[PDB]
């Protein structure tokens, strides 16, 4: 066999990668996806089903599959677990009562033997109010350090501002791609 | 990606029931292999083959997520294939149409008159007890428009919602008032049917 | 006591019919198809139907059902034997048993049907004997049918006198899911292709346990055949008297004796398979094949069928020896091995995906069946001792025989 | 088409006549009514070529009843062909003469039949013997007048073993329809002569030779011993029907044999290998073999006592064979192979056939009821099946538990707690009624019997008559046993079954229960909650009179269906 | 050669049993 | 409203199926088999109307392949036949000399035409040219 | 055949 075509394609960029968008409802997941794709704070109705989009950055097509946090859609996250390489968790630091529910949902989704190669991606959404915690208090409460064989990274992203999205994208690219 | 005509000819070439079942399984294996790779180019052919196999009497449970993925796609052929799959292999008792509510809502505000019409037809054909609850607001918005080609679809969707949800008829009374003067025969027939149902 | 022997098709059309008594109307065949359809759709379908006072007993052929209508209390076993004889005659005359020859060989088919049975009582069933009086390409009937010897035509002459034997073994193992074997029986099959001049009276002699005990040599390796079924040429009285197997071999290939005795030894091939099937996520097949047979024997064309999931897709096979391929038509993993030396150990690690949506109905757990076939290996240990070929004219025969060991009903129950 | 075919058949060219005959034969096989051209083909009948004569004879036989009047133009041709030097032509003419169902044609065929009865050719003799039987079946009076019985009887005592077997079969067929008057039975010399030609008969002649002995009844042990010794070699025949016929003959002869002698033991030992060999036959004959084993199992169950491994149903076995395998295992089930039977039933409960699962459950229940030593194992298997979360399996387990409790309820109190909460939402009438009966009769180990019956009383007025009766009986039993927690429940049941219940039997039962409660509640304990006697299990063994008659009818339609020969023929 | 084991010549009778 | 529409061939094979009632797959298959058996076991002078399961099952086949419908007992019977004839005419006009061969291969086109004509069991376009024009415009979109 | 025939023959 010959791999000349593959080498030629990789000389200018061939890897695309994937990504997932899961978390509690009203956690800034749709707004974060809109900011990553377009770059504006778009107001949308609650995600009854799901939203599928793609982001082109660093020569990698970062496809984002937004998943709602509805009760009827919480157990539907297993549908996107098939043929999935990445996973992004959106935390809701502005909902103290919903923080436990989000942590339980993340633990349930992380306790499946089918989703093992998807590295952890914790995004601190709603990072605009004083009640939002830091990048370590939320991780300590969620116990991200206790996830064996899981590469998790906590990043604070402001839905209204958009700061920290570039850092999260760079971290995801570094975790997915292991080349120069 | 085998074409629909080729699959139909292959099915017709089978004489014995066992041979036909073996051919159907051989085609379904390739279809499942293509679907597991997240194929998006020849997805329409795979969807058509799966629908043909299901209509001939073969299981099509594995081809449920593919139809949902194609419903939220952008291609017209892919959207039509997804709508046909949802109408055929999707029902209220399927339990996988809950995620289709978001796709229907997204396609309900589409500027194209074909995607929105297809979504409305699919919603009317496979209306559920919960889909109409979260889709009643959007149905009434399209019923007050002046689109002759969409007025009949809106009337049919409202009739289907009323049949599925008898308590939602109160939201259609102020929308069907002063709608008996439509020049088009289809719009008048839809209005008469809606009035009779109410 | 069949009333009318007819041949049906896959669409319910009677390819050919031949009434023998006329006590059953020819229009009753039309109701056989609806009756069969109703029986199949309700699980009550049986080879013997019942259309009111007429019973339609027939078997299922390759492409048509040879249904033989009857009205009285006819022998069902006799009808089945007649149908089997007719099928064998058709196979001998026509290489293919399908609708292609039914509509093309009617001229000879009608003559064969008329000559085979008269008034519902068959009289001639030997294909070799019947081929000398009914041909598709007529002289007086041969004296073999009238004579006692109806399985060896007289006057056969050949340049050489060579008889080829075939000691084919059938290793059938019924291993339960617990790991133990329930039904482990080996059925012998001595098929010989006799090609000699004249009408020799073969005197088959083997190392039978009963014969060794009678002669006083019941201490060496003797085959303990629980059931021995001799052919028509084999004299039952001679075998019953002193275990003397004396019979006239026929012209061609035929089954002389069919031994069948239980086996209490370990299986030749041991399959240790595991199923690490995740709940709608993936599946693992840690199947290991252990060859318990002698190292001097090689199991050529070893095919251990591993039943994989019906809806499994994107499967991966991590084996050691032999090619592993998944056939979606059969819904199983075929562990095909070309050469399997005795004592070898092949390990495979299957890995296939599964759809997220669960199946609507259960599919069952078909047993895993191996297709091992080791030639020149006799599991039962029975060896041919002598073959007394005696001819009135006097000639030096050159008998030959080969031992072939294969797998019969060697299925392994799944977990 | 028709005109062209008639013109071709009415020509002087043999090449066109043969083509016309072939086309006519193909049209009849293709399903074309060619009986209108029967008179045209009559002229082209006396032909030298044997290829066209057979087709003409077949057309006449198939077009004889349709046009009996036009068949009068073939008696002379048949008479001429009955004297041809070639044995094949004479045999074909004899077969065609007997195959024609013409009342005015068989009368003139007596002379050719008589001439061919003493034919030197064995094929001609067999053809004449077949034609005599055909004529007797068509017209018994004509055959009796022609005196063919004497000629048929002398056929058995002549040479030509195939012809002798054919004559014996024809005589048996004639006597089968005969009223038993002037039977063709023979003394021991005839039996010995038939046995002497049995070893020289063909595969088909063996059945004819062995069927004759099925009617004769031996009178002495020496004659029976000789018959058994001569039929012993038949057990090693490649033909499946020959082995079955030999087994039936041996079973019939064993009725006169003496068990004190060693002949009975040798016959029993030599019959098991034959049954084992027959069990490995074709799937079509598998049902026949299973029926024969079941028929002979109820008569001589000591032969196949140790044959249990071979009764296991295979994965590729047919439904008709799989169902019979369970019945065979149940009939041969014993404490020696109780564990093997339980293991086989457990594996058979994991299949996908609903009918197969029900049959396996019924077989397991029958084995548990028949053998009390495996009652605990059967109960454990039923509990595991119920815990398997299968609707059909759950119903089968509930039915099995209900059946076992009525038979062996002394130590069945350890399973009531497990069955108290076992998915009682199933709506199967055969399972809900059984559960209600078990709760009512076993309302001692369950502390929530009244609470459980509350859910079943919501629709007692419209559930079913049997279900309503079972619920009323359970409520009455609970009130009699524990009237403190079911005092209002009994009154509610009486009100619902006596006022709103329109069932006649149910209304009468409710009225009787109310009268008993209002007359003497203390006496209701000794009247309603009394110790019922031992329940007589339904024995599956056939009646001895039917078994003896079924023994002689082995391998026929009366044996597979397990019915008398006169209860299924028309 | 032939698959399933090479054919071997057979004896005439039990020479050791007379 | 039409509960379900099933286009079955004379041999019993079904070339089209569109049910407006959410029923189980096994139940739907059993209902289709029963409808095929009833239609296949009926003469040519049965009035083309069958009261099966309290449903006015109207059968009117103009060729080898037959047609079926399930209309509730609240409307006229000739309306179903008129709707079936109009649908057949529209399909013939859209396809052009429609035969059994084009139905099996062009099942997607027939399904799209049925969806654009009848939605939810009720009629959507009374005219025969407006529906054809809409179908052509939708097909030309790509 | 019987399938190539037009449904209505128009
Ligand atoms: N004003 C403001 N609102 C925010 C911010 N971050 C998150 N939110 C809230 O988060 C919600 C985001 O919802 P969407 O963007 O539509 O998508 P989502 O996060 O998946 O929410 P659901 O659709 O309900 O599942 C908004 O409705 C906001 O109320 C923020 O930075 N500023
Ligand atoms: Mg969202």
């Amino acid at each position: 066999g010959n791999i000349f075509a593959n080498l030629f394609k990789g000389l200018f960029g061939k890897k695309e990668m994937r990504i997932l968008m899961v978390g509690l409802d009203a956690a800034g997941k749709t707004t974060i996806l809109y900011k990553l794709k377009l770059g504006e704070i778009v107001t949308t109705i609650p995600t009854i089903g799901f939203n599928v989009e793609t982001v082109e950055y660093k020569n990698i097509s970062f496809t984002v599959w937004d998943v709602g946090g509805q009760d009827k859609i919480r157990p539907l996250w297993r549908h996107y677990f098939q043929n999935t390489q990445g996973l992004i968790f959106v935390v809701d630091s502005n909902d103290r009562e919903r923080v436990n529910e989000a942590r339980e949902e993340l633990m349930r989704m992380l306790a499946e033997d089918e989703l093992r190669d998807a590295v952890l991606l914790v995004f601190a959404n709603k990072q605009d109010l004083p009640n939002a915690m830091n990048a370590a208090e939320i991780t300590d409460k969620l116990g991200l350090h206790s996830l064996r064989h899981r590469n998790w990274y906590i990043q604070a992203t402001c839905a209204t501002s958009g700061d920290g999205l570039y850092e999260g994208l760079d971290w995801l690219s570094n975790q997915l791609r292991n080349q120069k | 990606p085998i074409r629909l005509r080729e699959l139909i000819r292959t099915i017709r070439t089978a004489r014995t029931q066992a041979e036909e079942r073996e051919m159907i399984q051989k085609e379904c294996a390739a279809i499942r292999s293509s679907f597991r790779e997240e194929d998006n180019t020849y997805r329409c052919r795979n969807v058509a083959k799966l629908l043909y196999m299901h209509m001939l009497g073969y299981p099509a449970h594995f081809g449920q997520l593919e139809c949902l993925k194609l419903i939220a796609s952008q291609k017209f052929t892919d959207k039509r294939i997804g709508y046909l799959g949802a109408m055929l292999l999707l029902d209220e008792r399927q339990d996988v149409h809950l995620l289709m509510t978001n796709c229907i809502k997204n396609d309900l505000n589409h500027s194209t008159q074909f995607v929105q019409g297809l979504a409305l037809c699919t919603l009317g054909c496979m209306g559920s007890s919960e889909m109409c609850r979260d889709l009643a607001g959007e149905v009434e918005k399209l019923l007050k428009t002046s689109n002759s080609y969409l007025r009949k679809k809106a009337a049919l969707c409202a009739v289907h919602v009323i049949r599925k949800v008898p308590e939602l008829m109160e939201m259609f009374l102020p929308a069907t008032k002063n709608l008996l003067n439509e020049k088009n025969h289809g719009v008048l027939h839809t209005s008469v049917v809606l009035l009779t149902e109410m | 006591s069949a009333s009318a022997v007819y041949v049906l098709d896959l669409k319910g059309k009677v390819l050919i019919c031949r009434n023998y008594r006329g006590d059953v109307d020819m229009s009753e065949v039309e109701h056989f198809m609806p009756i069969l359809m109703e029986k199949e759709e309700e699980g009550m379908l049986s080879p013997i139907l019942a259309h009111g006072g007429v019973r339609f007993m027939w078997i299922k052929h390759n492409n048509l059902y040879l249904v033989a209508t009857s009205k009285k209390n006819a022998c069902v076993s006799l009808v089945f034997s007649f149908l089997y004889k007719v099928v064998q005659v058709f196979s001998e005359y026509f290489k293919e048993l399908e609708e292609e020859s039914i509509r093309d060989n009617f001229v000879i088919i009608y003559e064969l049907l008329d000559e085979l049975m008269d008034f519902g009582y068959p009289q001639t069933t030997d294909s070799k004997i019947l081929q000398e009086y009914i041909t598709q390409e007529a002289p007086r009937p041969p004296a073999t049918v009238t004579n006692a010897v109806s399985w060896r035509s007289e006057g056969i002459k050949y340049r050489k006198n060579e008889v080829f034997l075939d000691v084919i073994e059938a290793v059938n193992l019924l291993v339960s899911a617990n790991g133990n074997v329930l039904r482990s029986e080996i059925v012998g099959s001595i098929k010989m292709r006799v090609f000699l001049s004249g009408m020799p009276e073969l005197r088959l002699g083997l190392n039978d346990k009963v014969l060794f005990d009678n002669t006083g040599r019941g201490k060496s390796k003797s085959v303990e055949l629980e059931d021995v079924k001799f052919h028509q040429c084999v004299r039952l009285s001679r075998f019953e008297n002193d275990r003397t197997i004396s019979f006239i071999p026929p012209d061609g290939e035929f089954e002389l004796m069919s031994y069948r005795l239980n086996t209490h030894v370990k299986p030749l091939i041991w399959i240790e398979s595991v199923i690490e099937k995740h709940s709608h996520s993936r599946i693992e097949y840690m199947v290991k094949a252990k060859s318990q047979f002698k190292r001097r024997s090689t199991a050529n064309n070893v095919e251990i069928h591993i039943p994989v999931p019906n809806d499994a897709d994107s499967p991966k096979f991590k084996t050691t020896v032999g090619s592993v391929k998944w056939v979606p038509e059969n819904s199983e993993i075929v562990w095909s091995v070309k050469s399997f030396p005795g004592g070898k150990e092949y390990l495979m690690r299957a890995h296939f995906g599964l759809p997220s949506v669960e199946a609507e109905d259960k599919e069952g757990k078909p047993p895993i069946s191996v297709k091992f076939e080791i030639p020149y290996f006799t599991t039962s240990g029975i060896q041919v001792r002598y073959l007394k070929i005696i001819e009135k004219s006097g000639y030096q025969a050159l008998p030959w025989v080969r031992y072939i060991t294969q797998n019969g009903d060697y299925q392994l129950r799944t977990q | 088409e028709i005109f062209e075919l008639k013109a071709e058949l009415n020509s002087d060219k043999k090449e066109k006549k043969k083509e016309a005959v072939k086309k006519v034969i193909a049209s009849m096989t293709v399903g074309k009514d060619v009986s209108a051209l029967f008179p045209d083909v009559v002229n082209c009948m006396q032909t030298d070529n044997l290829e066209l004569k057979k087709l003409v004879y077949l057309y006449l036989m198939n077009y004889a009843k349709s046009q009996p009047d036009m068949a009068i133009m073939a008696v002379n041709t048949f008479v001429k062909d009955c004297e041809d030097p070639n044995p094949l032509i004479r045999a074909l003419a004899v077969r065609t003469m007997g195959c024609i169902r013409v009342d005015k044609i068989t009368e003139y065929l007596c002379e050719p039949l008589r001439k061919c009865l003493k034919d030197e050719d064995p094929y001609v003799r067999k053809t004449a013997a077949v034609c005599v039987a055909k004529l007797h079946d068509i017209n018994a009076q004509l055959v009796e007048d022609q005196g063919f019985l004497d000629t048929l009887k002398d056929l058995i005592s002549d040479s030509n073993p195939m012809v002798v077997a054919n004559a014996v079969a024809a005589l048996s067929e004639i006597a089968e329809s005969h009223p038993s008057s002037n039977l063709l039975d023979l003394n021991p010399q005839s039996i010995n002569k038939l046995l002497t030609a049995l070893n020289e008969c063909t595969e088909w002649g063996q059945i004819f030779i062995l069927d004759c002995l099925a009617n004769y009844m031996p009178k002495d042990d020496r004659e029976a011993q000789s018959i058994c010794e001569r039929v012993t070699p038949r057990l090693s025949h490649a033909n499946s029907a020959v082995v079955l016929s030999a087994v039936k003959v041996l079973m019939k002869f064993m009725e006169m044999l003496s068990k004190d002698l060693d002949y009975y033991g040798t016959l029993l030992k030599k019959l098991a290998p034959p049954l084992v060999t027959l069990l490995s036959a074709e799937p079509e004959l598998q049902y026949v073999a299973l029926r024969n084993i079941n028929l002979i199992v109820q008569k001589r169950p000591e032969i196949l006592k140790h044959e249990m491994k071979v009764f296991f149903v295979k994965y590729n076995d047919p439904i008709y064979v799989k169902l019979e395998k369970l019945d065979i295992m149940i009939r041969l089930a014993s404490q020696a192979n109780i564990a093997q039977v339980l293991a086989e039933l457990r594996e058979y409960a994991t299949e996908v056939d609903v009918d197969f699962v029900r049959k396996a459950v019924r077989a397991i229940g029958r084995c548990a009821i028949k053998v009390e030593q495996s009652a605990e194992r059967c109960v454990s298997t039923l509990l595991d099946l119920i815990q398997t979360k299968v609707n059909y399996v759950v119903q089968e387990a509930i039915v099995v538990i209900k059946d076992i409790f009525r038979k062996y309820p002394n130590k069945y109190e350890s399973v009531i707690a497990t069955l108290c909460e076992n998915l009682d939402s199933l709506d199967e009438p055969e399972a809900r009624a059984a559960m209600i009966w078990i709760v009512g009769e076993y309302a001692e180990r369950i502390d929530n019997a009244d609470e459980l019956l509350e859910s079943f009383l919501e629709g007692f007025h419209d559930k079913s008559t049997q279900v309503q009766l079972q619920l009323l009986t359970a409520i009455v039993k609970l009130f009699l046993k524990k009237p403190t927690e079911t005092q209002e429940l009994v009154q509610q049941v009486l009100s619902l079954a006596t006022q709103d219940s329109d069932n006649p039997d149910l209304r009468d039962r409710g009225y009787i229960y109310w009268r008993l409660l209002s007359t003497d509640p203390v006496a209701a304990k000794e009247v309603v909650l009394a110790e019922k006697p031992l329940i007589s299990e339904e024995t599956d063994l056939i009646e001895p009179t039917l078994l003896d008659e079924l023994i002689c009818y082995i391998g026929t339609l009366a044996s597979v269906y397990h019915k008398p020969p006169s209860a299924f023929v028309e | 050669d032939r698959k399933g084991g090479s054919y071997s010549q057979a004896a005439g009778s039990d020479s050791a049993q007379s | 409203m039409i509960h379900f529409i099933l286009l079955f061939s004379r041999q019993g094979k079904l070339r089209l199926q569109k049910w407006y009632i959410t029923l189980p797959d096994k139940e739907r298959k059993k209902i289709t088999r029963e409808i095929v058996q009833i239609i296949l076991s009926r003469g040519h002078r049965t009035s083309s109307f069958v009261d099966w399961k309290e449903l006015k099952l109207v059968y009117k086949r103009y060729a080898s392949l037959y047609f079926c419908c399930a209309i509730e007992n609240q409307d006229n019977e000739l309306l179903t036949l008129e709707i079936v004839h109009r649908y057949v005419e529209l399909l013939d006009k859209y396809f052009g000399n429609v035969c059994e061969l084009d139905i099996i291969f062009n099942f997607e086109k027939a399904y799209f035409i049925l969806d654009e004509f009848i939605i939810g069991g009720e009629i959507q376009e009374t005219s025969k040219k407006i529906a054809v024009k809409a179908i052509e415009d939708s097909d030309m979109l790509q | 055949k019987g399938e190539n025939t037009s449904l209505l023959h128009p």
